[PDB]
């Protein structure tokens, strides 16, 4: 019993640490390579 | 230079090899001669190729079987087995066909299993 | 501590009762995961029959090729007619005949 | 389609072909001219310009 | 295929349904049953005679069944093939019944 | 003919006695001679074969992709081709145009079979073995070496019983049983 | 296994676990013997060898 | 037919090699056949070489069960061989009764002095297509082995929560007729290559009015197998369980018979992975 409890809030966990660090990954990535580009877009017309 | 004639005999797991050779007339089964097989009931089994054709088809050839594998009964099969092909067959090669013809008449008319092993089973009923 | 694979799972009534009513509704909506028993164009029926006598061409030679061991074409329901007539006439010629009944059965008339 | 026969059919394929393949394919491989000898090609040319 | 020689008709046409070349055929004493074996499938075929339909298919030889025949007073049959064996079927009559002669 | 000096050679640039252009590279002598063929006629026997599959697999292709008689017929054609043995697999229709070749009915013959078999050391000691007359298929001999031997048929290329070839693999192995004559 | 507990008990408590080798060769804890008190059953990734030692890891 | 089987098993792996080799050519070939259906541009590989057009002139006029059982899907029912291990209990010979009164068109064998090498011979020269091998453990039946016959695969299983309809109590005998089939969430490819295993030893095309269903259903890689009889009432249905229940775990599935344990792998379960408590179906 005590072993499929464990093992199912292990992967509970794990699951969800999953899903927190690429949703931050991916929004440093998405709304701050806007901005680089926006500030690369602005330093080539210089 | 010398004729010679090797067959086979095969039950269960027993595998028994016949030289058949122009000779004096000893018959010998893994170096022992054939009236040392046992278990001893069944050394008519090992006799009965010589006795239904008579020892004077044997007098001129000389047999030496090796035997290997399965267990008592499955080795005297074996050892039936080989004796009487080789016969047949050193009559079909070396002596004459129609004693070869005759002793398949002999062999088969006795049992069948002198010369054809059964060899491929079951039924799936 | 760590537990390799998780544990052969215990049939309780509650386990056994959802797959009772996963049933139910399977075999009231008839849903079951059964076994299955198992005029064209001018130019183009002449290009059709261009390559249908191309075909039996190729396949004779390809027959007697391969020494007639090969491998049948499928099938064809077809449907011939057969008008009524007597046995003498479907026979070939010569002075005899065998036997003087007609194409057609008593059923088929 | 579905309905053009033999020549029709397999030039129109191939224009259709040469025609999708000219936006990406590099302009000397997608237009190969047959091996013609050179006073038969430039006979054709001049034949074909009367 | 069947040929009824007194209206000189075809008026039955067996096939498998394997489309495999048939190479020997025999036939029941009381035309219920043709079999025909072929010389690439190893199986006997056997389909009935009144309603078209394929019986059954005969397995067992592992070689091309080479010859067959009705035995024209018991009704049993007698295959033998290539697989140095011959082959003795009692179709008929609940037993379905084989027996292998090398 | 005599290694022609510069002069010659720029002279006279189209003179070849040996290769011409109609022999179309010598592939009639050079398939016959990777596939050891006895008579001279038999590659362009094939070759005819060839060229009615191909023609038949051109006009057949230029009938519309998606009409029933198309498709029926290049299936026909292609599971005969490949239980003929000629074609390797029934995969594309272009293997009736591409992949079909005299090279492949070729390699379809009986010392060929022999050879992949196993059953010689090379084409040409198969041919001679069975002009020699040792190789059966099925239960009657074969002589001649064009036999071509389909999927099916070539389970069955065996020696013949009394051959001294097969004596000499039993006894090699010491099998022999002269029981049944090998 | 030879000793790692000391009686069935102790093994039916520790049934299912994970367990390796110091080679890294994991395994897991089968089933807790009968004859020896503390002895178990554990089936490994491959053929373990007598000088190894298995481990437990718990907190 | 030794000869001929085994040829047929060489020609058949190469053209499944054949095929995953040149599958590129399958995909190429269906980007061009939609960049003729909308308009759209050729990539440069595919434009660029001639002989995949010319190629296609041909290849234009080409276009569910699996490779084993495709010859003979729905046109001949099956010829199944219950078989236990070796000198078998009697719960276990009770078990391969029931297991042959699960499935029609199966007859049970008696095991013992029978090599499974001629017992694979034997069966598939009489010509059965599958076999079931039973494994026992004092009585508990533990395994269960299913064989598909021309050269086909194995799927080994260990079953688990076994209750026997002999076991339970003198409840009558059961239907035998033709019975539906009910697979439950098989989603992954897995899945499906199991339910064709499991399904194609059955008959095929049962009656609309039959009345006897047999279900198996996934849950977290445990097919959980129940056999029911029912009436159609009028407000629902009512089902009665006749016929013995367990788990089915898969733990092999590989691509030869029983004999050789040569055979490729398709499936066997990595039970000592990082990973092996997370997925199923792994």
């Amino acid at each position: 019993f005590e072993a499929r409890q464990r093992i199912e809030e292990k992967n509970k966990e794990s699951s969800d640490y999953h899903a927190k660090m690429a949703h931050i990954v991916n929004t440093i990535n998405t709304e701050e390579g806007a901005e680089k580009n926006k500030y690369e877009r602005e330093r080539k017309l210089r | 230079a010398v004729p010679s004639v090797q067959t086979f005999g095969k039950k269960k797991s027993a595998t028994a090899v016949a030289h058949v050779k122009a000779g004096k007339g000893l018959i010998k089964v893994n170096g022992s001669p054939i009236t040392l097989v046992e278990p001893e009931i069944l050394r008519f089994k090992v006799y009965e190729p010589l006795l239904l054709v008579g020892l004077d088809k044997f007098s001129n050839i000389d047999i030496r079987v090796r035997v290997t594998g399965g267990g008592h009964v499955s080795q005297v099969y074996a050892i039936r087995q080989a004796i009487a092909k080789g016969l047949v067959a050193y009559h079909q090669k070396y002596v004459d066909e129609q004693s070869k013809n005759e002793l398949k008449k002999a062999f088969t008319s006795y049992d069948r299993t002198l010369l054809i092993a059964d060899s491929r089973r079951p039924e799936p009923k | 501590f760590d537990r390799t694979a998780k544990p052969v799972p215990v049939i309780t009534s509650e386990v056994t009762e959802s797959l009772e009513d996963m049933i139910r509704r399977r075999i009231q909506d008839s849903n079951f995961d059964d076994l299955q028993r198992r005029a064209l164009s001018e130019e183009l029926q002449k290009a059709h029959s261009e390559i249908s006598e191309l075909y039996a061409n190729l396949v004779y030679k390809l027959d007697v090729l391969s020494s007639v061991h090969f491998v049948p074409k499928p099938a064809s329901t077809s449907l011939e007619i057969r008008v009524e007539t007597p046995t003498i006439s479907m026979e070939d010629a010569q002075p005899l005949y065998m036997s003087n009944a007609s194409s057609l059965a008593p059923q088929e008339i | 389609d579905d309905q053009v026969i033999g020549k029709a059919r397999s030039r129109t394929l191939e224009m259709r072909l040469n025609r999708l393949s000219r936006v990406n394919g590099h302009q000397d491989k997608i237009n190969k001219l047959e091996k013609v000898p050179m006073h038969i090609r430039r006979g054709m040319i001049d034949k074909h310009v009367k | 295929r069947a040929w009824d020689l007194i209206r000189y008709r075809n008026f039955r046409t067996f096939t498998g349904t394997e489309r495999i070349q048939f190479n020997c055929l025999a036939v029941d004493p009381s035309g219920e049953v043709v079999c025909a074996g072929s010389l690439d499938n190893f199986d006997i075929h056997v389909w009935s005679v009144q309603t078209g339909q394929l019986l059954d298919a005969l397995s067992g030889h592992e070689g091309p069944v080479s010859c067959l025949s009705f035995s024209q007073e018991n009704s049993v049959l007698a295959s033998a093939s290539w697989d140095k064996t011959i082959r003795i079927w009692s179709i008929f009559g609940r037993s379905q019944q084989v027996e292998p002669i090398e | 003919v005599r290694k022609l000096k510069h002069h010659e050679q720029k002279l006279l640039k189209k003179v070849d006695f040996l290769e011409w252009k109609q022999d179309q590279g010598h592939r009639d002598t050079q398939v016959m001679r990777t596939y050891h063929i006895q008579n001279r006629e038999d590659y362009h026997k094939y070759n005819r074969i060839c060229g009615d599959i191909r023609r038949l697999a051109n006009k057949l292709s230029l009938l519309p992709p998606t009409d029933p008689f198309r498709r029926k017929h290049e299936q026909l054609l292609l599971d005969k081709l490949y239980a003929m043995g000629v074609l390797t697999t029934k995969s594309k229709i272009s293997d009736l145009e591409n992949k079909v070749t005299v090279s492949a009915i070729c390699r379809r013959r009986l010392p060929v079979i022999m050879h992949r078999l196993k059953m010689a050391e090379t084409i040409q000691d198969a041919v001679k073995f069975i002009e020699q007359g040792h190789v059966r298929v099925g239960p009657n001999l074969i002589n001649d070496p064009a036999y071509l031997v389909t999927r099916n048929m070539e389970d069955y290329v065996t020696w013949v019983d009394n051959s001294k070839i097969k004596k000499t693999l039993l006894r090699y192995r010491n099998q022999i049983d002269d029981f049944d004559f090998s | 296994i030879k000793d790692m507990f000391s009686s069935a008990m102790e093994v039916a408590r520790f049934e299912g676990a994970q367990i390796k080798t110091v080679s890294g060769i994991r395994g897991e804890i089968k089933r807790a013997l009968s004859k020896p008190e503390g002895h178990y059953r554990a089936a490994f990734e491959d053929k373990i060898l007598m000088s190894d030692i298995v481990i437990l890891r718990s907190w | 037919m030794l000869r001929r089987q085994a040829r047929e098993r060489r020609e058949y792996l190469y053209r499944k090699a054949q095929e995953l080799q040149d599958s590129q050519l399958q995909q190429k070939r269906q980007i061009i056949k939609q960049a003729l259906a909308q308009g759209k541009p050729l990539p440069k590989e595919l434009a660029e070489d001639e002989s995949l057009q010319k190629d296609f002139r041909y290849d234009q006029s080409l276009k569910q069960v699996d490779d084993e059982y495709a010859a003979t899907s729905g046109i001949m029912d099956p010829r199944i061989i219950v078989t236990t291990s070796r000198d078998p209990s009697t719960r276990l010979s009770q078990f391969a009764k029931e297991i042959k009164l699960l499935f029609p068109n199966a007859v049970r064998l008696n095991r013992g002095n029978y090599v499974m090498p001629n017992l694979v011979d034997a069966c598939k020269k009489s010509g059965t297509t599958d076999l079931v091998v039973l494994h026992e453990h004092r009585g508990v039946p533990t395994s269960l082995t299913i064989s598909h016959f021309p050269h086909g695969p194995t799927a080994q299983f260990s079953l688990h929560n076994v209750v026997m309809r002999h076991d339970i109590i003198n409840a009558g005998n059961q239907s035998e007729v033709n019975p539906h089939l009910i697979f439950d969430n098989f989603t992954t490819a897995l899945g499906k290559r199991v339910v064709c295993i499991l399904k194609h030893l059955f008959n095929a095309g049962p009656k609309k009015d039959s009345e006897r269903v047999i279900t198996f259903a996934n849950r977290g890689d445990f097919i959980s197998v129940r056999q029911h009889v029912y009436v159609r009432t009028r407000e629902g249905v009512e089902i009665a369980e006749v016929g013995p229940r367990f788990e089915m775990r898969l733990f092999e599935l590989r691509l030869g018979t029983l004999e050789n344990k040569d055979a490729d792998v398709e499936w066997q379960l990595r039970r000592f992975i990082r990973t092996a408590n997370k997925k199923d179906y792994l």
